[PDB]
RNA sequence: UAAUAGAAUAAGAUAAG
RNA sequence: UUUUUUUAAAUAAUUU
């Protein structure tokens, strides 16, 4: 209920009589979001009003994240709305706080833009000597950020930056450092010097530090490797009280950098599963993945962080099914439970997997004896068939292999796979093998199907061994094949280990010597 | 009788034509005293008041289109010469913004109307074209009509030839800093007259001749129908002053007409010239360099290859012997001129050399003290790999400074 | 579809465009598209290029103009973020901008253009070709692109790196692009050949075909192709029947060995040919020149079961074909005439005239399709060639049009096209009919310039 | 003919051809029998014959979808970079290329979807149908009106059917929907109660047009087109001002004196007229009703692509 | 007063100069 | 099946 002051308040505001400023229209959103005494949100006529006079006011007065929070206010209520780009100051405007405005400003809203990015760097190389420290480091990170492809000036900034190692503090330096690892052309002697100067005040590091460190070690890769010696050392007197997800960043870097030393491997793992209970989903689903690369999965390593994945295996992202299904696999640990939980989950999600994530869960399912005697084959089968279009060689691959491993049975999914693989030829035999396992549980195909699958097999008949060279007359045989070109090929093939027709050899070796 | 309303394009006289006789003999007095001067206060303010003059007339010209029905009632040729005028003061900076956007708006919108009736002539299309795109003037509707009416070809078949090379010339010269959006219907109108240019291949004089090969290989247009254009021209080399044969190799090399007997011809008038500079130089490299890779060593004159290659290494020690003379501007001609010497093995006396690598390095030196102002860093190892493999007794000073250049790291690298 | 993120409506649209173009035009799919597509909007989110690209082409796909607020945004994207389009998703941002004809779409087409030019020695078997065929989508004249594609598919198949469906999109990108290249085509041609057995009937017609487009003027190739495709003939469809035939007379050479097994499966496919068929199969033979009356009583009773089918393409080909021939069909001409006259403004710049000349020259007159083809006439007038602008006024005159309204445009465009309007010989004595009926009172100035 | 493989999801060069309605605001229209819930009270049809007018009780649209027709209006304007298939529009304010402070576009809804779509619209063709004595709806027309802010003009008193005298009978009505907030300050309508029966359902004299001159003469212009008895009317029941909200429509009878407001407020005011008729409606002469339209002869009963029929109560 | 990121994927006829 | 690729090029002419 609107009294008459309250009501000719809004009715004023609703009909774009009341010039608002950005400062005003800043208070009454904060108002809005704080208090639902008045139901603002509630009023679709008053917010869009407001959203007018947003639009007409200028917006270089308040700050970036202020603009920021009156869109993200605006698109919650429904209103599309955006924040105004930031011109390019000209004359005297180009200082060196204006400047750095622009990239805070493309950052916060969201509206990069490389032609503006490429002007203020040009209008900053000449006042480069104007800037503050601070300033400098701000620089460096809104860079960062946009993903600027200019690597010269970022390292430049870097440069500079490493004059004033005295001055700047082990935050700046963490994040100096992980800002110039996420740029991808520096220069490797700035990222020496860098990692150099980080290796120095090791001791001054703070958890936030650490995150930091490690974060730019895992970017750089294993060529830094030393410096990452340096963090597991400083890293040993301190690991009985560690937080989680350093651990996690931690083992990620054992992980990348395929550490020699099992020692120190073996004693950050044990401290990691103590508190493995407090990770969140993404953090756990790396932690589970790193202990798999540095074969530390004991059976009571499995057991534990099993239990705790299960609390996330409910509404589990679909991102995040395909990798625990491979750690699942390729271990001897029971885990039952884990799969039949995971198995739903990926059937609860069928529609919104991409092609990618379908033809890998297939993969990793298809010799699965539990998956069998499950609605997901079906379900699954028709999903591949609807999205056979939007299918690579490599999905393409992995989701006939899953579906023809696990049994099931539809002679139009497979001849329509087989079509599709004939849009672009199959680079590799293992590429081409699925369609061959789909196409013989029927046995029967088109003659103008098995000869195209002939033309494609005998070149690659060259390189396949003995056990390959077997699949393949077998799957030849089944479809039924008549080209002798093939044939011949396998058998000249085969010809080159046995040299010879052995009285052992098995009898369907010899049909194909026959050349049948 | 019908009521037909065709003017022709190039009678029906309104008050058009009394204000462009007025605009045009002011831009005429303008334009003498500009030659005049080669007193440049008093000169400025003569063109002043001319200007002054100028936009008054403008202005009394744009109020008559406003208020009266005048274009309709106006002919044709002097609408063509009305927009000529409203785009060309435009450049000069005679017309302010409004005043521009004003008389070009009510101009698309009677081009439009009379497009409509289907009076455009296969002329007047061309013309407005040109005089439209190259001021970047947009309108949709407009640019769209052009862009689809230049695409019958059988209407552009008997263009005069000052016509032809008018829009040619128009649109040669304003290509530089062209808009994007602008390039491909330029395009359009150079292949809507590409048969009659190439029917007036043999009326073409020979300066003109070279300027339609440029304006066409500028737009990144080689047409078959201007293949006689480019023949005439290696058919008629020594008529050619001797700048001139650098852009002509270099069209004849983009038209896959670049042969062996073309190149010494064109290589001795390069060096015909009384001093050579780095584009005769660098035109006749690249021309050297064209014709070495045309010789097959199993094909039908297998054994006749070799003779080939040294008659070619002789001519380009010809050109090579006189290196001193000329300027280097920038890097990249240096290291495409040494790079053809080394990779066809031609012999450069010591004196040429010293010159080359003194002259590299002012520049390499500008690069790393001002460090203000691009040479990256894999021409600069380029640049060493050269002087080493000739010799570091030829510049002691450009080795330590190239090998601190890198130790410091002041080049940039490719992917930046 | 509340809870499904951007990145998944990319991908669902993709899907959706998919199907409707291959599995069926259903308007099921095509209508709830459209109504997902409305009301999405790339603002406050992050999005890959990729993403972007998808939502643009997939909205652009399903009818969706310049003036759309996700076409807007998409667009603004690429011209902001351009070295986000690498070049597996330049083919997509290309095809999205071929349709769209303003002036963003243009810098953008032309900036992808000088990227695929710079980076045209680092591509592989698939960027080729769908960069190709997305600039054979836009209509560009950047013969340098063009020609560093082509010597880049040139040595791509050196190595043998093209399957079939790769040649025929090659094929047809290039063909389309009016690039003559003898080499880049035999390249093209001894690829089809090594690939040998992996070319099959549906991807061996339109092979041919592009290349009879292209008009290479060779006989070497001609004869090879018919012999390759005398083999297929009994497995053809009708819809490739016929292509054949406009094919082989975009050839020009005469094989009688091949027509005649044509002629014979056309035969047997009679009922199954509809008006495009046969509209193509007529045009074609008017083209190559044969005169087969045996086919072509069977096409014209075909023809007259399937009238209300006739597109106004299709009822121009036939009319002009069946005038041609001097073949005499009362019931079917009087049936197209009215359908013409049903459908009267769809009718092109070429059809309405092509149309109009070929009733107006067999001495068939019809007031039902003579009125509405004048009185379209008109927003025709300014799209015509001199020659065609002569023909419309032979037909217009034929059928004794007097209304000034209709007269004055046709005229104007002979006036404005005056030195190619006499300048044509074969026109001649049509010039000295159109003069004996309308007289020198008829718009004067014409008169005095056809005397001189 | 053969729609090239990416051109096969295209949609018409002109709106008109597109048979029925898009899916874009509301879906899809409901089954044969599913049109009795758009029905409305008899009261407000007996308000509609006893005023001129009538406010509908309830929004046609919910205000996304008016944000949606909004920015349609928004891109119809644009003067930068023009509309697609503005040559599809009957007329328009930005033919002289300039514009002014008065935005007005006419055939719209061969334009652009959303216009196409709300023609046939269930809410407000079932009320038409029901003023209309029940019989089949033909759209006649449609317009948009777009006022700038603090400088847009008003449109001085008139009357519909003053415009449509080559159409026989009075068989007409107009729907106005408000796209934006309307008040006495910025585009609200200003009708006359009672006066669709003044000179026996006649037609007033045209008014005296004279611009750049203030509203309150604009609007005061009405004492010279009425007589004494109208005068008297006028004293009694003067001329009041319908304030409307985002999506609210409003029914007027072609004979119903009527105007709008200028805008003095601080944004621009959007609104959309989309124009009905019965099924017995004739022409009058030999020729075109509209701009590039099928001609019709002597009394011709109006039918076409360009007058599609959204209702049919059978 | 307000800043955390993951995916790698190919459809194919315009009555020409 | 063996054709060919790698500049910063800027000199036309006009009353439109």
């Amino acid at each position: 209920a609107r009294p008459s002051a309250l009501h000719l308040i809004f009715e004023r505001c609703k009909l774009n009589l009341v010039e608002f400023t950005a400062q005003d229209v800043y208070q009454i959103c904060t108002t809005a979001y704080n208090m639902d005494t008045l139901g603002m949100l509630q009023d679709p006529d008053f917010m869009r009003g407001l959203h007018d006079a947003f639009r007409r006011s200028d917006q270089t007065v308040i700050s970036p994240f202020q603009a920021n929070l009156i869109a993200d206010t605006f698109r919650k209520v429904g209103i599309n709305s955006m924040p105004k780009e930031v011109s390019v100051p000209e004359e005297d405007a180009i200082s060196p706080e204006s400047l750095i405005l622009v990239l805070r400003n493309m950052n916060i809203t969201k509206q990069r833009d490389e032609r503006k990015i490429n002007e203020v760097l040009k209008l900053m190389f000449p006042i480069l000597d104007e800037f503050s420290p601070t300033q400098l480091s701000l620089t460096v990170t809104e860079l960062a950020r946009l993903k600027s492809t200019n690597a010269d000036f970022v390292g430049k900034l870097a440069k500079r930056i490493m004059e004033y190692n005295d001055d700047l503090s082990a935050l700046d330096i963490s994040s100096a450092a992980v800002s110039l690892a996420y740029c991808p052309g520096i220069s490797h002697n700035i990222l020496y010097r860098m990692m150099q100067i980080v290796e120095e005040r090791m001791g001054e590091f703070q958890p936030e530090d650490y995150i930091n460190v490690l974060h730019a070690l895992n970017t750089l890769g294993p060529k830094f490797v030393n410096t990452f010696r340096k963090i597991v050392e400083c890293g040993l007197q301190h690991v009985e009280n560690m937080d989680a997800v350093t651990l996690t960043n931690y083992m990620v870097c054992f992980s990348t950098m395929d550490y020699k030393q099992r020692e120190h491997i073996d004693i950050y793992a044990d401290a990691l599963v103590e508190v493995a209970t407090d990770l969140s989903e993404k953090d756990l689903v790396m932690a589970f993945i790193a202990l798999q690369r540095l074969r530390l999965l004991s059976d009571t390593m499995f057991g534990t962080m099993a239990s705790c994945v299960i609390r996330y295996a409910a509404k589990m992202d679909p991102r995040n099914i395909a990798p625990i299904m491979d750690i699942c696999s390729t271990v001897p640990h029971a885990s039952d439970h884990l799969m039949k939980v995971l198995m739903d989950r990926a059937v609860e999600c069928t529609r919104i997997l991409t092609a990618n994530q379908l033809g890998d869960i297939l993969d990793i399912l298809g010799l699965y004896p539990p998956a069998r005697e499950h609605p997901l084959v079906q379900l699954f089968g028709k999903q591949a068939r609807l999205r056979l279009d939007l299918m690579g060689p490599d999905a393409l691959a992995n989701a006939t292999r899953g579906l023809a491993n696990l049994g099931y049975a539809d002679p139009e999914y497979y001849a329509q796979a087989a079509e599709t693989g004939f849009r672009y030829g199959f680079k590799d035999w293992t590429l081409l093998e699925p369609m061959l396992m789909g196409l013989s549980i029927t046995g029967q195909c088109p003659p103008t199907m098995v000869r195209v699958l002939g033309s494609h097999i005998a070149p690659m008949a060259r390189s396949m061994s003995l056990m390959e060279i077997e699949r393949a007359n077998r799957y030849l045989r089944r479809l039924g094949c008549e080209d002798d070109f093939v044939y011949k090929a396998m058998a000249s093939r085969v010809l080159q280990f046995v040299k010879e027709v052995t009285p052992e050899m098995p009898e369907d070796l010899q049909v194909l010597l026959q050349r049948g | 009788p019908l009521p037909v309303s065709y003017s022709p394009g190039s009678v029906t006289s309104t008050a058009i034509t009394a204000h462009c006789d007025v605009l045009s003999e002011c831009v005429a007095k303008a334009d003498e005293l500009a030659v005049q001067l080669k007193t440049q206060e008093g000169m400025e303010e003569f063109v002043e008041e001319l200007k002054t003059s100028a936009t008054n007339e403008m202005t009394a010209l744009v109020k008559q289109m406003q208020t009266t029905p005048l274009l309709q009632r106006a002919g044709m040729h002097e609408l063509r010469r009305t927009l000529y005028y409203t785009t060309s003061l435009k450049e000069r900076d005679w017309l302010e913004e409004k005043q521009y956007t004003a008389a070009m708006r009510m101009l698309t919108v009677e081009v439009l109307r009379r497009d409509g009736d289907g009076v455009l002539s296969a002329d007047d299309v061309l013309y407005v074209t040109t005089h439209v795109v190259t001021a970047n003037f947009y309108n949709r509707h407009l640019w769209n009509r052009m862009e689809k009416s230049l695409l019958k070809f059988s209407n552009y078949e008997n263009i005069d030839m000052s016509s032809v090379k008018a829009f040619s010339t128009r649109l040669f010269k304003t290509r530089r800093g062209c808009a994007k959006e602008t390039l491909d219907i330029r395009r359009k109108v150079l292949l809507a007259m590409s048969r009659r240019v190439g029917v007036l291949a043999n009326d073409f004089d020979l300066p003109s001749l070279l300027g339609v090969l440029q304006c066409y290989t500028v737009h990144d247009l080689t047409p078959f129908h201007l293949e006689p254009l480019a023949i005439r021209a290696t058919n008629h080399v020594g008529d050619f002053t001797p700048h001139e044969c650098a852009t002509l190799a270099h069209v004849l090399r983009k038209w896959r007409t670049m042969r062996l007997e073309v190149c010494e011809r064109l290589v001795e008038r390069i060096c015909t010239s009384d001093q050579l500079t780095h584009h005769m130089a660098n035109a006749a490299m690249i021309a050297i360099r064209t014709c070495f890779n045309q010789v097959s060593d199993g094909g039908r004159n297998a054994m006749n290859a070799e003779p080939t290659r040294q008659k070619l290494r002789a001519m380009g020690e010809q050109i090579g012997c006189r290196l001193d003379e000329v300027e280097y501007p920038a890097l990249p001609v240096i290291l495409s001129i040494l790079d053809v010497v080394v990779t066809l093995k031609i012999y450069v006396p010591k004196k040429c050399l010293q010159v080359i690598f003194s002259q590299a390095n002012d520049m390499v030196a500008i690069v790393m003290e001002q460090k203000d102002d691009p040479i990256t860093a894999e021409e600069g190892r380029q640049l060493q790999a050269l002087l080493s493999h000739y010799g570091n007794d030829l510049a002691p000073e450009l080795s330590q400074r190239m090998k601190e250049a890198f130790r410091e790291g002041v080049l940039p690298d490719e992917a930046s | 579809v509340s809870h499904l993120s951007a990145r998944n409506i990319a991908t669902e649209a993709l899907q959706m465009k998919k199907l409707h173009q291959e599995r069926g035009g259903n308007p099921m799919l095509a209508q709830q598209a459209r109504r997902v597509l409305f009301a999405t909007s790339i603002a406050g989110q992050n999005l890959d290029a990729r993403s972007v690209a998808l939502l643009l082409n997939t909205a652009v796909y399903f009818g969706m103009e310049s003036d759309a607020k996700l076409v807007r945004e998409c667009i603004d994207y690429c011209l902001k973020n351009d070295k986000l389009i690498t070049v597996d998703v330049l083919p997509i941002v290309v095809t999205a901008c071929a349709t769209l004809k303003s002036r963003d779409a243009r810098e953008v087409i032309e900036m992808q253009a000088q990227k695929a030019a710079r980076n045209a020695k680092f591509l592989d078997a698939k960027d080729v070709t769908n960069i190709i065929s997305a600039f054979s989508k836009t209509g560009i004249n950047h013969e340098k692109l063009f020609a560093f594609l082509s010597r880049r598919v040139q040595t791509l198949a050196r190595v043998g790196e093209f399957e079939a469906a790769h040649l025929v999109i090659l094929a047809n990108a290039f063909s389309r692009l009016r690039y003559r290249d003898k080499f880049l085509f035999g390249a093209i041609a001894r690829r089809a050949m090594s690939l040998r057995e992996r070319v099959t009937v549906n991807e061996l017609v339109p092979l041919i075909v592009a290349f009879s487009k292209i008009g290479l003027k060779d006989p070497k190739l001609s004869k090879r192709f018919a012999t390759k495709a005398m083999e297929y003939v009994d497995q053809m469809n009708a819809e490739q029947v016929a292509s054949m035939f406009m094919a082989f007379a975009y050839f020009g050479i005469r094989y009688d060995q091949l027509f005649g097994v044509l002629t014979n499966r056309a035969v047997e496919l009679i009922d199954e040919f509809n008006a495009q068929y046969i509209s193509t199969t007529l045009n074609a033979f008017q083209r190559i020149g044969i005169n087969n009356p045996e086919l072509f009583d069977n096409l014209a009773e075909r023809a007259l079961a399937v009238v209300q089918d006739h597109d106004a393409r299709d009822i121009s080909k036939t009319v002009t074909a069946l005038a041609h021939f001097g073949l005499k069909d009362e019931e079917l001409f009087k049936r197209l005439a009215s359908h013409a006259a049903s459908i009267a403004d769809q009718f092109d710049a070429m059809g309405l005239v092509n149309t109009a000349h070929a009733f107006a020259r067999t001495n068939f007159l019809q007031q039902d399709m003579a009125v509405a083809l004048s009185e379209r006439s008109v927003y025709v007038c300014r799209l015509l060639d001199a020659g065609e602008t002569r023909r419309l006024l032979w037909a217009l005159a034929k059928f004794q049009v007097r209304d000034p309204k209709i007269l004055t445009p046709v005229f104007n465009r002979c006036l404005a096209l005056h030195y190619d309007f006499f300048a044509d010989p074969t026109g001649s004595e049509e010039i000295e009919e159109i003069f004996d009926f309308y007289g020198p009172n008829f718009c004067p100035p014409l008169y005095q310039l056809y005397i001189s | 003919s053969y729609v090239l493989k990416f051109l096969r999801g295209q949609l018409p060069e002109d709106l008109k051809d597109v048979n029925g309605a898009l899916g874009c605001l509301y879906g899809t229209l409901p089954d044969v029998d599913e049109f009795g819930q758009f029905v409305i009270s008899p009261d407000v049809v007996n308000s509609f014959h006893q005023f001129g007018y009538v406010k509908m009780p309830i929004p046609v649209l919910d205000h996304q979808q008016i944000d949606k027709l909004a920015d349609e209006v928004n891109e119809l304007a644009n003067n930068v970079e023009h509309h697609p298939k503005t040559e599809r529009l009957y007329a328009t304010s930005l033919a002289d290329l300039t514009g002014g402070p008065l935005f007005f576009c006419q055939g719209q809804w061969r334009a652009a979807w959303g216009m196409h779509d709300l023609i046939y619209l269930p809410t407000i063709t079932v009320a038409a149908s029901q003023i209309l004595n029940n019989s089949l709806v033909r759209l006649w027309y449609d317009e948009v009106f777009m006022k700038a802010a603090r400088t847009g003009p008003c449109v001085p008193w008139q009357q519909n059917y003053a415009r449509w005298q080559h159409t026989k009978p009075v068989n007409h009505v107009t729907v106005m929907i408000a796209l934006d907030t309307m008040n006495k300050d910025r585009g609200a309508p200003c009708l006359v109660p009672g006066s669709h029966r003044w000179r026996e359902g006649g037609l007033l004299p045209p008014v005296s047009y004279d611009p750049t001159k203030d509203e309150a003469h604009q609007l005061n212009t009405i004492w010279e087109i009425i007589n004494e008895e109208e005068g008297e009317m006028l004293m009694d029941t003067p001329p009041v001002t319908v304030d409307l909200r985002r999506g609210e429509a409003l029914l007027i009878h072609p004979l119903t004196l009527f105007a709008t407001h200028g805008n003095r407020s601080l944004d621009a005011v959007r609104c959309c007229f989309i124009h009905y008729m019965g099924e017995k409606t004739y022409a009058v002469q030999n020729g075109p009703l509209l701009p590039h339209t099928t001609k019709f002869q002597a009394d011709a009963m109006i039918q076409g692509p360009f007058y599609p029929v959204v209702f049919d109560p059978a």
